[PDB]
């Protein structure tokens, strides 16, 4: 059986362009293990976050999440773009900043 | 209320020989001696700052057993192919979970010890602690010699003795954890959606330990909507809860005799 | 008519393999020298089974298993059909060792009858006639478990256990005169004996893989029914940002693979729309929204595991 994942792309902190903070998209509850995992802003990917290792739920379904320090400001838009082997198309989603 | 877990992990690789093994150890949901093959000078390598205080002999018994659960794997994973016609080609996964929760009263409360194979369960050791119970006709004959074997008794021998000691060793030996004492600072907030399609939204932000319930109230049920409890950044974690004109918020939390009450501020 | 031969030939792994052998099912009432490497003349009297139809099988997949359950030997065959069929499990005793009569090869056993076959009979069984099932998240689903005993050989208990998300429980348990239930009283009701079950209102927390087991006098077999559970989705559209946006929400949907996409009228079948952050109900069905920008009429169709429906919302200046 393989599992869609879940997907939760959230701040550290509640925004308010002033000033610095970060942000992270989590994905957990996915099977198999093969998962791409991308950051985007203003739809280019940004080049170099931290890839955590690999964790494990007690469910065999597994864990992951990426961040970056960032300031962020109100005239650009945020993404996470993801491409597990279960769905056939990369799906993308947006930060809610409210 | 508290529990240590052992996971461990096989995943096939083609066309690479070495399929790639890990482990990964956790107190509560909080991890600690992660264990990779694809690391520079491979051996157990500890993740969280309070374990850093074990002494060496950990770690070279420790590896030692990882070789071991190791090559094990390697070998099983030839047999599984074996039992099941598949192409080779195909990358499959094979998972086994080890641990032991336990009250903080000391008296232990259950024990886990269970196996999957891509995904679907395969064996598992039974709530009786002396039973197993196999997911699929291939698991079924596992569970048989097992059982004549008397696999249970060794298993339970670990479950209810070291892994309880060693459980107690890290919760007990690294004190200065635990003390973000779930402290959340819970608010609601309000928009207008259009057409009346809004909702309230009561956000319990920043707290640990994870364990935590919200709910909302005069929407005791079939009513809210809320997410799966999300880990902030900071080490701590984050949740909201969401309803569809006297309208409260109550949260269960790791506090003063104090739940939460919360309407439009 | 009704009397029947059956002859299922299938392989034999026993580890301590690679065998390919035969089963017999002697005779069976039935309603409306090639082949071999190894065989064995099973007969079920004393015994019998519900459907047994299993015949004209557009052939141009039947699986069955054997496996030595260790004087007489005893074997455990599992017969599955896949697809939409049955499922069978059953063991096999032997006539008693003799002094006399020793032939079989290789692996030094007995007897290989005269005729070239084992000869032996079944003596207890457990059958399921439904093996994956899938329901709506508030019904209420019978998973069917009968099994057959012969004459002696008694019962003893009866468990229904189900493994699911990683861990499994106990939902029933039975002795010779009574039994208990676990949260949800899912009683069963009653040679051939029925042990289906029958759960009510079903949960999210019913979802798994259900386990039937059966222990006895000497003998404890066992057969698994699948049970998955999904939700019928409702769907909404709005529109806000005034320049303009869309929001084409989703709720209350289970499990969790579900795709989305646009058409434009005047189709335009217009690929490429954001989803959100993933939220959920107390219960467990999920729900999320796909927000999206117009410009001036549209539609929102949504597929899922159960079947599809569409709608769509104009879009004026």
């Amino acid at each position: 059986i393989q599992r869609t994942p879940k997907i939760q792309v959230y701040s550290r902190h509640p925004a308010e362009n002033g000033k610095s903070n970060f942000l992270n998209c989590y994905v957990s509850g996915f099977h198999p293990s093969d998962i791409e995992v991308d950051l985007l802003k203003n739809g280019e990917r940004i080049e170099k976050v931290e890839h955590s290792d690999l964790s494990f739920s007690k469910d065999w379904s597994f864990y992951l999440l990426y961040y970056t320090e960032f300031t962020p400001t109100e005239k650009d838009e945020y993404a996470c773009r993801v491409n597990h082997v279960t769905l056939s198309q990369p799906k993308i989603v947006k930060w809610d900043r409210d | 209320s508290h529990s240590l877990r052992y996971f461990v992990t096989a995943v096939s690789r083609p066309g690479f020989g070495e399929p790639r093994y890990m482990e990964v150890g956790y107190v509560d949901n909080t991890e600690f001696v992660r264990f990779d093959s694809d690391a520079e000078n491979p051996r157990y390598e500890p993740r969280a700052r309070w374990i850093e205080q074990e002494g060496p002999e950990y770690w070279e018994r420790e590896t030692r057993r990882a070789k071991g659960n190791e090559q094990c794997f390697r070998v099983d994973l030839r047999t599984a192919l074996r039992y099941y016609n598949q192409s080779a080609g195909g990358s499959h996964t094979l998972q086994w979970m080890a641990g032991c929760d336990v009250e903080s009263d000391g008296r232990l409360l259950r024990g886990y010890w269970q196996f999957a194979y891509d995904g679907c369960d395969y064996i598992a050791l039974n709530e009786d602690l002396k039973t197993w119970t196999a997911a699929d006709m291939a698991a079924q004959i596992t569970r048989r010699k097992w059982e004549q074997a008397g696999a249970a008794e060794r298993d339970r021998a670990y479950l209810e003795g070291e892994c309880v000691e060693w459980l107690r060793r890290y919760l007990k030996n690294g004190n200065a954890t635990l003390l973000r004492t779930d402290p959340p600072k819970a608010h609601v907030t309000h928009h207008r959606r259009p057409e009346g399609d809004v909702t309230l939204r009561c956000w319990a932000l920043g707290f640990y330990p994870a364990d935590i319930t919200l709910t909302w109230q005069l929407e005791l049920t079939q009513e809210m909507e809320l997410v799966e409890t999300r880990p902030a950044g900071d080490g701590t974690f984050q949740k909201w809860a969401s309803v569809v004109q006297k309208y409260t918020c109550h949260v269960e939390h790791e506090g003063l005799p104090e739940p939460l009450t919360l309407r439009w501020g | 008519w009704r009397a029947v031969d059956v002859v299922l030939d299938c392989f034999l792994v026993k580890d301590g393999d690679r065998a390919r052998a035969s089963l017999v099912l002697k005779q069976v009432p039935v309603l409306d020298d090639f082949q071999g490497g190894t065989l064995a003349q099973d007969d079920p009297p004393i015994i019998f089974e519900a459907s047994v139809d299993l015949v004209q099988i557009p052939q141009a997949e039947v699986t069955c298993e054997i496996s030595r359950y260790f004087t007489a030997a005893w074997f455990m065959a599992n017969v599955q059909v896949s697809g939409g069929g049955p499922s069978i499990s059953l063991v096999m005793k032997t006539p008693r060792v003799a002094k006399n009569e020793v032939l079989w090869h290789p692996t030094l056993n007995l007897p290989l009858s005269p005729q070239g076959t084992v000869r032996t009979a079944v003596e207890f069984q457990v059958m399921t006639q439904t093996q994956s099932l899938s329901f709506l998240l508030g019904s209420s689903a019978s998973l069917d478990c009968g099994f057959s005993m012969a004459p002696g050989l008694d019962l003893i208990s009866v468990e229904w256990r189900l493994q699911h998300k990683g861990r499994g429980q106990l939902v029933y348990s039975w002795t010779a005169g009574q039994g208990q239930a676990v949260r949800k009283g899912a009683t069963l009701e009653p040679m051939a004996r029925d042990a289906s079950l029958t759960l009510p209102g079903l949960t999210i927390q019913d979802e798994g893989t259900y386990i039937c087991q059966i222990t006895t006098s000497l003998y404890r077999a066992q057969q698994i029914i699948q049970l998955n559970i999904q939700a019928s989705p409702k769907v909404r559209l709005s529109l806000a940002n005034e320049l303009p946006t869309l929001i084409c929400d989703i709720a209350g949907y289970y499990p969790l693979d579900v795709v989305v996409t646009w058409t434009r009228e005047e189709p335009a079948q217009v690929s490429g729309a954001s989803f959100s952050s993933l939220r959920q109900s107390v219960a467990g069905t999920y729900s999320i929204s796909s927000s999206l920008t117009a410009e001036p009429t549209y539609t929102c169709q949504v597929t899922h595991i159960s079947l599809e429906e569409p709608l769509g919302a104009s879009t004026q200046v």
